[PDB]
């Protein structure tokens, strides 16, 4: 109704190969007659849920998988229905990233991880550790250059260092991703954020460095190193910098742990072109020729399609992408990921600016992210409990609540508040419900 | 999040 029928509108981030994708759209148009329009609006990961909630937006949305769980929970994405033959063409782990509540909600395209990118002319052997970067910066500053510049405004770029000694922020429990009790607040994360803030205090980095500033400095030969994903490689090729792409530096002997995003393509639930979207994604884009057209414009990283990934396997930059991906953490796709990112973004900005100490910044981020994630799991458990009818199951839930004493009885009901329960009681209800055969 | 079960 609001979205035009008989054509496809695709949204993809401005840093990705939207011109290469438009070439795949011209191939679709040449074969089928259907026009494909590719757009890259600003802040599309936020603009998409705003317009799709009103039945508007693109037919197809491209973004890393982390945001798709939140879109699916709001009813914004159509369930995808590839057959076994198509599913067998992509790596099984890529399908896991786009599965939400038992259903596939997007087509996985590529596996993205940040790497350390360095200028071989300024730095033939890149540093293996973060600890050696302050003295390296001093040496390069005497020659008119800096050691490292990377986007400090987005938590995606600073998280690898924070999590190097901090470890993974999330864990899998009772059929769901849960943020750890100290996934953001631990001493290792505090050490990582302190190291980053100390780099700024010692004038080795600037708190206002953003994506454009870092990209221009590296591509103009002003800084020996940057941190970026595969999409950035084309702009460095154009600049003629002799670069290497390698493992991120270690911190306290621990590998840096980037969040691994699976660039994925979802179909808007309001689209009147769901079958055309499926044909374009399965038969045009997710082929060697389709992925090559996008890849030639801006590299995708380690693609989800087995056949084309084998043709990209010999690229040393992809081997580095995969090595960093293995050391990092696959992003969860739960709806609270939005709150997790807002909280870490705020902690890094406040620590780097002196608004808060490192300890206060991460303690507050842990509270904000864990409260939102826990609230979502409580809302879901409340929904789940309210549909149960079977006597044995209800008796056992009530038996578990009775052990705590956190309940009240009225003339007609047995009452309790999920918010007044301890997390161990909530975990026992979740564990019992997982065994009851009900969902 | 109050839950009510039939008594
Ligand atoms: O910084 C938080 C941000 O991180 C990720 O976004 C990445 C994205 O995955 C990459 O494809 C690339 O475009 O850079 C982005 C960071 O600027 C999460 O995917 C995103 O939801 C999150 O807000």
């Amino acid at each position: 109704s609001k979205i035009e029928e008989g054509k496809l509108v695709i949204w993809i981030n401005g840093d990705k190969g939207y011109n290469g994708l438009a070439e795949v759209g011209k191939k679709f148009e040449k074969d089928t007659g259907i026009k494909v329009t590719v757009e890259h609006p600003d802040k599309l990961e936020e603009k998409f849920p705003q317009v799709a909630a009103t039945g508007d937006g693109p037919d197809i949305i491209f973004w890393a998988h982390d945001r798709f769980g939140g879109y699916a929970q709001s009813g914004l994405l159509a369930e995808i229905t590839p057959d076994k033959a198509f599913q067998d063409k992509l790596y099984p782990f890529t399908w896991d990233a786009v599965r939400y509540n038992g259903k596939l909600i997007a087509y996985p395209i590529a596996v993205e991880a940040l790497s350390l990118i360095y200028n071989k002319d300024l730095l033939p052997n890149p540093p293996k550790t973060w600890e050696e970067i302050p003295a390296l910066d001093k040496e390069l500053k005497a020659k008119g250059k800096s050691a490292l510049m990377f986007n400090l405004q987005e938590p995606y770029f600073t998280w690898p260092l924070i999590a190097a000694d901090g470890g993974y922020a999330f864990k899998y429990e009772n059929g769901k991703y849960d943020i750890k009790d100290v996934g953001v607040d631990n001493a290792g994360a505090k050490a990582g954020l302190t190291f980053l803030v100390d780099l700024i205090k010692n004038k080795h980095m600037n708190a206002d460095t953003d994506y454009s500033i870092a990209e221009a400095a590296f591509n103009k030969g002003e800084t020996a190193m940057t941190i970026n994903g595969p999409w950035a490689w084309s702009n460095i090729d154009t600049s003629k910098v002799n670069y290497g792409v390698t493992v991120l530096p270690t911190f306290k002997g621990q590998p840096s742990k980037p969040f691994v995003g699976v660039l994925s393509a979802g179909i808007n639930a309001a689209s009147p072109n769901k079958e055309l979207a499926k044909e374009f994604l399965e038969n045009y884009l997710l082929t060697d020729e389709g992925l090559e057209a996008v890849n030639k414009d801006k590299p995708l990283g380690a693609v989800a399609l087995k056949s084309y990934e084998e043709e990209l396997a010999k690229d040393p930059r992809i081997a580095a992408t995969m090595e960093n991906a293995q050391k990092g953490e696959i992003m969860p796709n739960i709806p609270c990921m939005s709150a997790f990112w807002y909280a870490v973004r705020t902690a890094v900005i406040n620590a780097a600016s002196g608004r808060q100490t490192v300890d206060e910044a991460l303690k507050d981020a842990q509270t904000a992210a864990a409260d939102k994630c826990y609230l979502d799991e409580l809302v879901e458990l409340h929904r789940r409990l309210m549909t149960l009818r079977e006597r044995h199951i209800l008796q056992q839930i009530v038996n578990l609540i009775e052990e705590t004493g956190h309940f009240h009885i009225t003339n007609t009901t047995f009452d309790f508040d999920l918010c007044s329960l301890d997390k161990t009681t909530v975990r026992k209800l979740q564990s019992y419900l997982e065994t009851s055969g009900t969902s | 999040l109050p839950v009510a079960a039939p008594l």
